């Protein structure tokens, strides 16, 4: 089928450089001019790199304009985009999309690889500190309880929430993490009657392979 | 680089009606202009091209039209496989711009949020640190204002908070403003308070 996998983000520090590449399979790669959008979330989508069917012409937006590289391998299907001098912004998930040779010079993206995310962050990877959000007895709600896990400050993301893996009052909501200034934070609260609490005990497992494991309340 | 408007953010929708997302271009750009779908889990998919062009595969419910600064998408008969993020850009003129979006939320009935406030704990203050954390459970619209007064005083600028995306069986949201001070600006103070302003009823609550 058509297919496109990036391979290469990471945490990277400011100066530094990275490679990207993104494997085509499905398509004669040789025929398609291939970019490379970048989304950089809070912000949007972002255009960043064009490299032509085998590399005669090339543009780059202006932003990353000196500093990266896109190019291409076309017997090994195989497009690439080395970046130098990375700043705090250009965090982001690369997409390599395919040019697609319909209209004449009408620019579009037909297919588009999963992306790969790019961290530049002075910060340094932590496992998080986790600890209890409490609900006081009969909590709350009359009839029902709030518990919850803050874990807070870690580095990168992500880190992995559980509980009570089973039925009722598995009413989890794990809160997108938010980046504080260096690290990010994150709750998990699950719902559970007020009954609950004293009678049986709850525990919340957090994880983050960048090293951590705690499992706690 | 033609910067490309998508004036609405958010369409609350219900399934089966039609959607009109549009989007306008700062200069003429004739034609050139495609729609593409980013599905919950980031995956895009090209819709539209060249204005009106359906990619294969793309379900006939789609139409592109356009006036040259002009562009709009209309989903005929919306379906749940439909609840995305849609975004026009211009392939004419380099950089090629994309807009900002447009995320179909589903429409239902006001809920009204379950608020919660959750004092800070021992190993944190241990650590010198104090986040108290406000939860609104449950609700909907997404639009909620949250207030915190400590000893009656209006906090500005400590608090962050993070929205739920809307619930897939129930079309909720829940969101937690969290307050993050220092153990010693923390024990300076005796009321915390989280005051919640939402389409839930004609009253705050604490």
């Amino acid at each position: 089928d058509v297919q496109l996998v990036e391979s290469g983000g990471g945490l990277v520090q400011p100066g530094g450089s990275r490679k990207l590449s993104c494997a085509a399979s499905g398509f004669t790669f040789s025929n398609f001019g291939m970019h490379w959008v970048r989304q950089a979330p809070e912000k949007g989508l972002e255009w960043v790199a064009y490299i032509s069917s085998g590399g005669s012409s090339i543009n780059y937006a202006d932003t990353v304009k000196g500093r990266f590289t896109i190019s291409r391998d076309n017997p090994k299907n195989t497009l690439f985009l080395q970046m130098t001098s990375l700043r705090s912004e250009d965090t982001a998930i690369y997409y390599c999309t395919r040019g697609g040779t319909g209209t004449r010079s009408l620019y579009y993206f037909d297919y588009w690889g999963q992306g790969a995310t790019l961290i530049v962050s002075s910060a340094s990877t932590k496992g998080p500190s986790v600890f209890p959000l409490a609900p006081s007895s009969k909590s709350t709600s009359g009839g029902t309880a709030a518990l919850g896990c803050l874990v807070k400050d870690y580095f990168p993301e992500p880190v992995t929430v559980s509980w009570n893996s089973g039925a009722l009052t598995s009413g989890v909501h794990t809160f997108p993490a938010v980046l504080q200034s260096g690290l990010y934070s994150l709750s998990s609260v699950v719902t559970v009657p007020s009954s609950s609490l004293g009678t049986q005990t709850y525990i919340c497992n957090v994880n983050h392979k960048p090293s951590n494991t705690k499992v706690d309340k | 680089d033609i910067q490309m408007t998508q004036i609405t953010s958010s369409l609350s929708v219900s399934l089966g009606d039609r959607v009109i997302i549009s989007c306008r271009a700062s200069q003429d750009i004739g034609n050139f202009l495609n729609w593409y779908q980013q599905k919950p889990d980031g995956s895009l998919k090209l819709l539209i091209y060249y204005t009106s062009r359906l990619q294969s595969g793309v379900p006939s419910r789609f139409s592109g039209w356009g006036s040259g600064t002009d562009y709009s998408l209309t989903i005929s008969n919306l379906e749940e496989e439909d609840i995305a993020t849609f975004f026009c850009q211009q392939g004419k003129t380099l950089p090629y711009t994309f807009g900002g979006g447009t995320k179909l939320e589903i429409k239902r009935t006001v809920a009204a949020p379950s608020v919660f406030i959750f004092p800070p704990s021992d190993e944190q203050l241990k650590s010198g640190t104090a986040s108290v954390v406000c939860l609104l459970n449950n609700f909907y619209p997404r639009e909620a204002k949250v207030q915190w007064k400590v000893d009656n005083a209006l906090q500005s600028g400590n608090s962050q908070e993070s929205v739920t995306e809307q619930d897939s069986k129930d079309s909720t949201y829940s969101l937690s403003s969290t307050l993050t001070l220092s153990k010693a600006d923390y024990e300076k103070h005796k009321v915390y308070a989280c005051e919640v302003t939402h389409q839930g009823l004609s009253s705050p609550v604490t």
